[PDB]
């Protein structure tokens, strides 16, 4: 699928840093995660899970992009 | 030397069950209510409650128990048979206190 010919995107030096400073942010969401035994939860857990729809959607964005 | 070092007590031991105090600190707390419900005596009334989420009794007792033998065994099997779960919510646990 390549939509014929529209006003095709250009790949943009600041648009892969944006994407970079993502990763490097979603690796540190990761590890700053603590996980308890049964079903405790730590109060952090709620926000950092806040997060994960804005990083999927940033990098769906990117894949479709 | 516990009845001449105090006054007669109204003890709510108010135990905490979640996923954090699984394993031996479960275990520790078990020996500890143990331990400290044998501190009391026939003048002191005691009740053992749990709180995970919502707080519950762990016994069929549901108010205030007076420090007999047998009142005290009954928590004490009520407190071995105990376990952890859930997210620890301290505002209801002290409210149902
Ligand atoms: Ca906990």
């Amino acid at each position: 699928v390549v939509r014929k010919y529209a006003k095709k995107i250009t790949e943009w030096p600041p648009f892969e840093y944006m994407i970079l400073a993502t990763i490097i942010a979603n690796c540190i969401v990761l590890a700053l995660e603590q996980h308890l035994p049964d079903d405790d939860k730590t109060p952090m857990s709620e926000r950092l899970d806040d997060t994960e729809p804005y990083f999927i959607g940033i990098f769906c964005f990117e894949a479709g992009i | 030397y516990i009845q001449g070092a105090a006054s007669p007590k109204d003890m709510l031991i108010l135990v905490d069950v979640s996923g954090s105090v699984s394993g031996l600190t479960l275990k520790l707390i078990r020996t500890s209510v143990s331990e400290m419900l044998e501190t009391l005596s026939d003048d002191d009334f005691v009740n053992v409650a749990s709180f995970n989420s919502n707080a519950q009794d762990v016994s069929c007792f549901q108010h205030l128990v007076q420090a007999n033998v047998r009142n005290k065994k009954v928590l004490k099997d009520a407190v071995n048979n105990i376990t952890a779960k859930g997210i620890t919510d301290y505002k209801k646990g002290f409210s149902f206190a």
